[PDB]
């Protein structure tokens, strides 16, 4: 069985944790607990491939940053549709794992989170988009982690991209 | 300051250390995610290779990780060059079975049945091959998903698949005879639409069979016993809320089961042994372990719990 090292990254309370427990335990965390360092592990089937996934769930409001771009494997890269600010900070993100991994084909995705709260959008839909095909198109997913949406995406894709 | 607190998976969670090396037990499990229904079936347990004590709310485990060359010194006669310990958290041995027949919380089911599922594979579970095969079966419900005989029906429960879901004691010479049970109970699970895919739902059908099972639970400890030449066995020895059990070391198998009730133990005046009387059957054994003295006053409170 092939192990995957991805990497869960963004600003503080976006969603990182809820997206991995989701996905991880089947559970919606509620309360909001500051994550220090969090890592899971999770067999899946993935283009009917048995492949263990290493979660590492990371600190959206500080940085031993550099060890996790350069350990990880994959990087889904999570914003908050609610909160204008964690969509402006992964620009700084996204380049900072470029020059790290010293290239740009670098298993990646782009994930707005919280899209069950419409009614408290600030970031549109068109402009997580738009980001997207910035960097290269890289791949793009509008999620919630209450209502399971897009969720299991997140990883598989991010298996897809390490393995081709 | 911080500190990585495992699970039996491999996966972590890293809890503030507010004060220090003098942070305690009861202090480390409030720095988890953990509800007062999810927190009262675990505790924190310090382990390394080939020793794993429960701590207590009171100790400070960081003390412990600094003093274990120490504590393997006096608890065992093994190498503390290769035991480095970690922190773990683990089902409370003292947790009886009764309260845990009635969690509900899929935090703490999950938990439970991670654990329960290391202690299977491990070998440490001795159980009938129907038991054993209904367990794997289960396992491949809960990690592979449903039954489907386009992808599980030949060529698909190799070694590599069977290591997942059986004792590693029965992966040569037992289990590649059980694939054909196996599978068709996995298709029972997906096809019978009365059993429920929830996850936790599933894993506590896991723990279900595996409550039954006589060592379900226990703390192991290492020890030896002599033969009736005299000829030396290292020995596990499990104490749980059931009662005491010796595995073969080597083998796993289960040398002798006995409830709580059944028996009487004496700690040795050396304090290196001790001593059980199998009342109703005359026969006695005397096991020879550094760690005597916490197997009877584990052996006594768990004893002293029932009712
Ligand atoms: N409505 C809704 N709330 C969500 C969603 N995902 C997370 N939340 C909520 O947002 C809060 C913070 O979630 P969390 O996963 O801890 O975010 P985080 O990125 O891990 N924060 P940190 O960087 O400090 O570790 C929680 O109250 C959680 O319930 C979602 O998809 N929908
Ligand atoms: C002394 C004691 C008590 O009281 C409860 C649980 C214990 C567990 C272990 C282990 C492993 C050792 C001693 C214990
Ligand atoms: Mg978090």
């Amino acid at each position: 069985m092939r192990e995957y090292k991805l990497v869960v990254l963004g600003s503080g309370g976006v969603g990182k944790s809820a997206l991995t427990v989701q996905f991880v335990q089947g559970i919606f965390v509620e309360k909001y607990d500051p994550t220090i360092e969090d890592s899971y592990r999770k067999q899946v089937e993935v283009d009917a491939q048995q492949c263990m996934l290493e979660i590492l769930d990371t600190a959206g409001t500080e940085q031993m940053r550099d060890l996790y771009m350069k350990n990880g494997q994959g990087f889904a890269l999570v914003y908050s549709i609610t909160a204008q600010s964690t969509f402006n900070d992964l620009q700084d993100l996204r380049e900072q794992i470029l020059r790290v991994k010293d290239t740009d084909d670098v298993p990646m995705i782009l994930v707005g989170n919280k899209c069950d709260l419409e009614d408290e959008r600030v970031v549109g839909k068109e402009q997580g988009q738009n980001l997207a095909r910035q960097w290269n198109n890289c791949a793009f997913l509008e999620s919630s982690a209450k209502s399971k949406i897009n969720v299991n995406e997140i990883f598989y894709d991010l298996v897809r991209q390490i393995n081709r | 300051e911080k500190v990585r607190i495992y699970r039996m998976d491999g996966s972590y969670r890293s809890v503030e250390l507010k004060h220090g090396n003098n942070t305690t037990v009861q202090q480390i499990m409030e720095g988890m995610r953990l509800s007062q229904e999810t927190q009262q079936y675990f505790t924190i347990w310090i382990c390394s290779e080939n020793l794993s004590l429960q701590l207590k709310p009171y100790h400070k485990p960081l003390q412990h990780v600094r003093d274990w060359p120490e504590i393997l010194a006096e608890l065992t006669n093994l190498d503390p060059q290769r035991e480095t310990p970690q922190l773990f958290l683990r089902r409370d041995v003292r947790l009886p079975l009764e309260v845990e027949k009635q969690i509900e919380d899929p935090l703490a089911i999950l938990i439970l049945f991670d654990e329960a599922r290391y202690n299977l594979l491990k070998g440490f579970y001795t159980a009938p091959d129907a038991k054993l095969i209904t367990l794997a079966s289960l396992l491949l419900q809960i990690v592979y998903g449903n039954y489907e005989s386009k992808k599980h029906k030949q060529g698909f429960l190799n070694e590599e698949n069977l290591k997942s879901i059986v004792p590693v004691t029965k992966l040569k010479s037992k289990a590649p005879h059980w694939t054909n049970r196996i599978l068709h109970e996995y298709k029972n699970l997906s096809t019978s639409e009365g059993v429920s895919k929830e996850m936790h739902h599933l894993q506590r059908m896991f723990l279900q069979n595996c409550w039954e099972i006589p060592t379900y639970g226990a703390a192991f400890f290492t020890g030896q016993i002599f033969t009736k030449n005299h000829k030396v066995i290292p020995v596990y020895v499990g104490v749980n809320i059931k009662g005491l059990h010796l595995l073969n070391m080597e083998t796993k198998a289960l040398l002798i089961s006995l409830k709580y009730g059944c028996f009487m133990w004496q700690l040795g005046d050396t304090d290196t042994c001790f001593q059980i009387h199998s009342m109703e059957n005359k026969m006695s054994f005397i096991v020879h372990t550094k760690q005597a003295g916490l197997v009877v006053k584990l052996l006594m409170k768990l004893n002293g719990q029932l009712m």
